[PDB]
């Protein structure tokens, strides 16, 4: 299919779905605002105008046909692209100083291409919301209604708690009634972050706690996850490299960091217990299939949704929970050191590790949690060729870890970290692997007695509902909430499309290539650990094990008419239902209003609504000390105040 | 002006612009010619040692410390003006003995020694030997010598915002950290003396204090947060008493006022039930009205208030 | 010099003023908000703290010995500076997108890189200036007080309009008693907006107009000046093209121009004018020396501060008056249109040449003219890839130029091509050129039949006040106000220091090698239109010659 660009011969593909793809084949670049990253669709931005026949319409919805004369640059499409982008830029929040995706943004590109110096729209105002309770935070005055976030949280990650709200220019995305996020069932995968185009979704920055720590009396302790070595080279634009984990530690120790180690290391001895866990499990045949708790996306997500499964929950906690865990009560006393006086420094790729380190259950093991990202301003900031550091060992006894330790970084690693320990511990006659879909793996394993099990892999969340549903032949399952598995984290770095994510696994590998021990239990440390500290069952229980309780939302959300903030109270509440409202519910409600408004100086009372109580057909309700009336009225409900 | 380059600088027709100190003044000064920059104090000194003998000027003094120092001593006192103490005195003698006590109804609290540049010194270091030395291992200096007590009245949280406040004005804004630096610690410091501050204020004014004394370019940045170090030193209890309530001496909240903000009172409860005075008197669900009339100043109002609007 | 840093070998050079220059120079970098421009000094921003012998100090003003042990980054020192660049980032108009140093700010680089993402400082309320009435534009909200501008207009410029005033938190970079900069006596030569590492001092973007014009009927016609196609490419970050002019006339014919002519035809016009005016002026000796006139900001400089040497300038308009007066008043004639029809549209290196455009006395035949960053900027939003453009030449009958046209873009283009007219029509003997410093050139130029004549040339305003009064020798001075001529014009794109000139230069250069026609009498086009519409002498007057008065506050 031969076309016309301005008035050249141009040839740009056989069968295209559109023009502007065609064209982009080519190596033609029409200005857009809807290609942004994997899970973008077109037709919002209207940016892509071409002119054809005579009447200007988008380039990203025209099928190409053969001998088509088509203008790409045109004064009134220059006009028309200009004052989008200065639509787009009036209500746009332009404090890219402060910006996440400062240098790294299409429409600060954009605006800085365009020349646009001077706003001819007024910056109007929005009931804009900011969402700073999670490690993911949302500012929706840098949204530009992409709808990425949207299609990432339910088509990819299954999830669905970020959704579009309101129409036109109150247009926002959101979660259900402003709820924080951290009060929804939102796993804090961090994959909306990593689609999000604009500043709009953002990793919680923490670099001046790690400061202020640093600065301190305290001995501070890190250590590093093993897909943040497979991914840190991109922000400085270079290629892979092993041994990056060494020269990290050089900086690290440079900056004044006391112990630097290896996260593989607790990731081996994970694994170790998980093995047994799990050969236990099956030797008794009972909770079964056993699901992997490494992720604590998958952790909150069950917690959210099979509150049946959480007894089937690996007991044995993450890497960085187990890790930390030993610091603060073996290494410390190993030390004669307080264990107040430590401070711990983990270095992650997961923005939901962030909610892990802060769990009721391990309060005050991990003290920060630092994505990838975050690390590299940390090297950015000194301004040293990071690439010019000379390398050195992690610090011991936790510097040490088998291939299958650092394993773990990518999708598939604990499942075969475990198949590694069992086969050590005894024999597996064959593996046989099948791949139902692009991201299940399904594993047929036979043992040299002869009990043989089947364990599957599922990275990507959302992809375990069907899993689930469907397959019931399973005693074991790998659950990663993003895909590709802790190379495509939430906090790795920007932009985290599937080529660069399969380039981190790829690095990971060969960075698991040059280890020479194999198994966890080649790692002499670990087994030293086990041997002095780990010996009896209690404390190995209370050092690597962990409890999972169910989550449900406890919203009362009822109409507030006189709150009280606080202090001892009555809490008068009053439905408001249609069955209540037909004889007397809200002229009640108008005379403890008016009481309150010439009585009630103080908090005492609180007039408060509230909808249906499932009382009806028996007169107006009226809630007192969350307590049942029936049949209110202003001198009763004054009565049962009394 | 009063530095070095900056004074050079001025003399020469120009901005008082203080410079790096590669060519200090001594080797190149005015238009690059060697000069010899002194005190008028100094300059007085000099006939004196000529015209005796040297041992003859050591006779008083001390060891490290020879001669005299002529100080000026404000604040109030039965008899303040210029004096001349020999070094070594004590600052208690000073106060007492040469100045004759404080006048009826004031008491000592703390004594600065150098303005802006010197040091808040208490009751424990009152009795001390004035000695550059025992200063300088006393974590304070001698200063230019000027001297002002300062009674149980008034409150050191304003001593710290009023000589931050003189060193914002006066900084000749060349370097970042004096010129920015000094203008935010005098906004946490009126956050402070308005009943707005909090911990995070106090850890940043902390830390900004130590940022401003160690990357200023000359000694007017780098001593510009001394009051603040001082007065955090030796009055942590008063800033926490302005963190957590009111003035303890009272001189911010004495020409003070509380205003109900009614841009953000729901027209809650509460206030009514701390005051005794009961001056609130609002209307439910309304923003809230305090009562000037009755108004003691007692300041518990915005020890409690949700919706912190006790303005 | 054996020094360790953060506790290793390190070898720096024997003879460095300074530790942040010598590590800078062996490879070690350090953070800093000190050296941003050519006319940058140390000591201000502060950031650039080491750890030695225990006590912090900045390594700027610091003297390099032997065996040293530094710490370059250590938790406090990590602590100062985000102090330090959170301070900076408070006060400062964080507002990128309609800023001219987005994307090349070194401030914004920081924000980026030392992960600020809020500002425990309160926005504190400073009385800033805006300023909008001239070319060059002023905003002190984004001012990092650097002082980079008034050293280049007091030093480099020798103008010294704006000034430090104020102190304190109050400091700010102004013009006395904060008067519009089109009311005081700046050249509107834009070479601080071409030092400015932020958005502080800016060009007035005038792609808005232009847009409105081709959206239009009216017949836009542009012409763009010999610098702009020695500098675009760099703006794309591509190698320099030798055919780039021509790729420019393809994009502007595309986005709907009617016409694109070369303005190095008016150069050669100019020179022409110029050469036969000053050889009568010699033939006479009235007037001397004879100054040239097709820089506007030497002319504006002469304005307000030579009122004397007015009769001196040469009346013949710069290129861009003469070729846009040309056009408009011939070539619209010849079309059968009116001129109201017509929008001529000016592609230019400088900023002075849109005062000149708005000139009382011009007003009218320019409509607007834009810079290399403007025309970069619509090559950027076309996303039209400029180096796979087809090259077509520029349109009849103003679109081809000699040598000594097209060489006007650079410092001693006007003489040199003044002496090529004058050697074709009153042969040169010889030519001795002098070079008493690096922006001055005298030379003795000696004709066939008559005497001899020194001519100077003086690129960078500042130079020709000492010149003017040590010398009174020369019969002809050129000046440019930029370094290195329009080549340094403040409209190029940023950065341009003096390597970026140099190079530019030698573009240019590589250009003029290309080019067949060597002088302006062979030029076929220019003669055809001196022998057929400026015949008269009258018509030659009113359509080439202009007039100048004093500026006095
Ligand atoms: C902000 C500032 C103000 C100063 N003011 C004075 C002053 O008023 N008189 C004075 O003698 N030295 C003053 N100095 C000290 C001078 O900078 C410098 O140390 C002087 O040359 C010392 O003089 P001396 O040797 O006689 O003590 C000041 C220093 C600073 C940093
Ligand atoms: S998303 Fe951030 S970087 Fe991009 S334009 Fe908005 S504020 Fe600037
Ligand atoms: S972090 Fe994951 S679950 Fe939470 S909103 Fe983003 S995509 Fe959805
Ligand atoms: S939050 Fe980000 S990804 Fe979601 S719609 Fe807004 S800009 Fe797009
Ligand atoms: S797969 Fe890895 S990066 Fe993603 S949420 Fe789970 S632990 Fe975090
Ligand atoms: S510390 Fe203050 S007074 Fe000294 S040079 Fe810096 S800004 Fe000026
Ligand atoms: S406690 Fe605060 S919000 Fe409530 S009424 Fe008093 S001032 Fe208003
Ligand atoms: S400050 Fe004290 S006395 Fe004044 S209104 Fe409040 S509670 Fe009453
Ligand atoms: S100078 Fe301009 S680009 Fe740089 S930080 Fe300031 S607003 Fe942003
Ligand atoms: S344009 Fe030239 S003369 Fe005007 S202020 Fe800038 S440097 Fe000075
Ligand atoms: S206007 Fe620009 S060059 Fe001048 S001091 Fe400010 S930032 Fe520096
Ligand atoms: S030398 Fe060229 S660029 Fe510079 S002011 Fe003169 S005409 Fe403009
Ligand atoms: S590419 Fe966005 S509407 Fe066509
Ligand atoms: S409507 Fe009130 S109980 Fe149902
Ligand atoms: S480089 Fe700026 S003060 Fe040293
Ligand atoms: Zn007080």
């Amino acid at each position: 299919m031969k076309i016309y660009v301005d008035g050249r011969e141009v040839i740009i593909n056989d069968n295209e779905r559109n023009l502007l793809e065609a064209l982009k084949n080519v190596g033609i670049e029409i200005p857009n605002l809807c290609y942004l990253s994997e899970a973008s669709i077109y037709g919002a931005c209207r940016m892509c105008l071409v002119e054809i026949n005579g009447q200007i319409t988008t380039s990203c919805t025209l099928k190409p046909y053969e001998g088509m004369k088509v203008k790409t640059n045109t004064p009134e499409i220059y006009e028309m692209r200009r004052n989008i982008l200065e639509l787009i830029l009036a209500t746009h929040n332009r404090d890219c100083t402060t910006c996440d995706r400062n240098g790294s943004c299409k429409l600060q590109k954009y605006a800085e291409d365009f020349g646009i110096r001077k706003i001819r729209f007024e910056a109007l105002k929005k009931e804009h919301v900011r969402d700073e309770s999670a490690p993911v935070v949302r500012d929706t005055s840098k949204c530009i209604l992409c709808g990425d976030c949207v299609r990432v949280c339910e088509e990819i990650q299954g999830v669905g708690v970020i959704e579009f709200a309101k129409r036109g220019f109150e247009s926002v995305v959101t979660t259900a009634f402003d709820t924080p996020l951290i009060e929804t069932e939102c796993v804090l995968c961090g994959q909306c972050v990593a689609y999000c185009p604009t500043g709009a979704l953002s990793i919680r920055n923490d670099i001046d706690k790690l400061i202020e720590a640093l600065e301190s009396d305290k001995i501070v302790i890190g250590m590093i996850a093993p897909a943040v070595r497979a991914a840190i080279q991109e922000e400085f634009g270079i290629d892979e490299d092993v041994a990056m984990a060494e020269k990290l530690v050089s900086f690290l120790k440079t900056i004044g960091f006391d112990k630097v180690f290896d996260v593989s290391f607790g990731a081996d001895l994970v694994a170790y217990e998980e093995a047994h866990e799990f050969y236990e499990r099956l030797k008794k045949g009972e909770r079964l299939p056993q699901f992997t708790s490494c992720c604590p996306a998958w952790v909150k997500h069950a917690e959210h949704t099979y509150p049946q499964y959480l007894q089937n929950l690996s007991s044995v906690k993450s890497p960085q929970q187990a890790l930390g865990t030993v610091i603060k009560k073996i290494y410390a006393r190993k030390l004669g050191v307080p264990e107040e006086k430590i401070f711990l420094v983990s270095f992650m790729p997961c923005t939901a590790k962030k909610f892990e380190a802060e769990r009721e259950e391990h309060e005050g093991i991990v003290d920060i949690v630092l994505t990838t990202r975050e690390l590299a301003q940390l090297i950015k900031m000194s301004r040293i060729d990071i690439n010019r550091v000379e390398p050195q060992p992690f610090d011991r006894p936790y510097g040490v870890s088998s291939q299958a330790g650092l394993g773990f970084g990518k999708a598939g690693g604990v499942f075969s970290c475990v198949l590694s320990v069992l086969n050590e511990e005894i024999g597996i006659e064959k593996v046989d692997v099948k791949s139902p879909e692009d991201g299940i793996r399904v594993a047929e394993v036979t043992l040299k007695d002869g009990t043989s099990f089947k364990g599957a892999v599922i990275y990507g969340l959302g992809k375990v509902k069907k899993f689930l549903e469907e397959r019931k032949d399973v005693e074991i399952i790998e659950v990663m909430a993003c895909n590709y598995g802790c190379v495509g984290g939430g906090g790795q770095p920007y932009p985290n499309d599937s080529r660069i994510r399969e380039h981190r696994a790829k690095v990971l590998r060969d960075t698991m290539g040059i280890k020479s021990l194999l198994t966890p239990v080649e790692n002499l440390f670990l087994m030293k650990l086990y041997e002095e500290d780990l010996k009896d069952e209690h404390t190995r229980h209370e050092i690597l094990h962990t409890t999972y309780r169910p989550r449900r939302r406890y919203p009362e959300k009822d109409v507030e008419i006189l709150p009280v903030p606080n202090g001892e109270k009555r809490t008068v509440k009053v439905c408001l239902g249609t069955s209540c409202y037909t004889k007397g519910s809200y002229e009640i409600l108008k005379k403890l209003v008016d009481y309150v408004k010439e009585n009630d100086m103080e908090g005492k009372i609180e007039v408060l609504g509230t909808f249906c109580v499932e009382n009806c057909g028996a007169s107006p309700n009226v809630i007192v000390d969350d307590k049942i009336i029936g049949g209110a009225t202003f001198e009763k409900v004054l009565e049962e105040l009394s | 002006c009063g530095e070095e380059t900056a004074l050079l600088a001025s003399i020469e027709g120009k901005r008082g612009m203080p410079r790096p100190k590669p060519p200090f003044p001594a080797q190149s000064g005015l238009w690059g010619k060697p000069t010899l920059i002194n005190n008028v104090e100094t300059y007085a000194n000099i006939p004196r040692i000529l015209r005796d003998g040297v041992e003859n000027y050591r006779k008083r003094g001390t060891e490290n410390s020879p001669g005299t120092k002529m100080f000026s001593v404000a604040g109030p006192l039965k008899a303040t003006g210029i004096i001349e103490v020999e070094f070594g005195t004590t600052l208690r003698d000073i106060i007492y003995n040469i100045c004759g006590g404080f006048v009826e109804g004031e008491e000592f609290k703390a004594v600065q020694i150098g303005g802006p540049s010197g040091a808040c010194l208490s009751e424990d270091f009152i009795d001390m030997p004035l000695d550059y030395d025992t200063l300088k291992k006393a974590d304070a200096m001698v200063g230019s010598g000027g001297i002002v007590v300062i009674t149980k009245k008034t409150c050191m949280v304003e001593v710290a915002r009023f000589f931050l406040d003189f060193t914002k004005r006066e900084s000749c804004g060349k370097c970042v950290p004096c010129r920015e630096g000094t203008m935010q610690a005098y906004n946490i410091l009126e956050k402070f003396t308005h009943g707005k501050a909090t911990y995070e204020d106090l850890k940043t004014l902390e830390h900004l204090s130590k940022t401003i004394k160690t990357a200023s370019l000359c000694g007017l940045g780098k001593t510009a947060p001394n009051p603040i170090l001082s007065t955090l030193k030796l009055f942590r209890e008063e800033y926490i008493a302005h963190i957590e309530g009111e003035c303890p001496s009272g001189m911010c909240t004495a020409f003070k006022k509380y205003v109900i903000n009614p841009d953000i009172c729901k027209g809650c409860g509460l206030c009514a039930r701390s005051c005794p005075q009961n001056a609130i008197t609002g209307e439910r669900g309304k923003p809230y009205t305090i009562d000037q009339e009755k108004c003691v100043k007692c300041g518990l109002c915005a020890s409690k208030c949700p919706f912190k609007a006790i303005e």
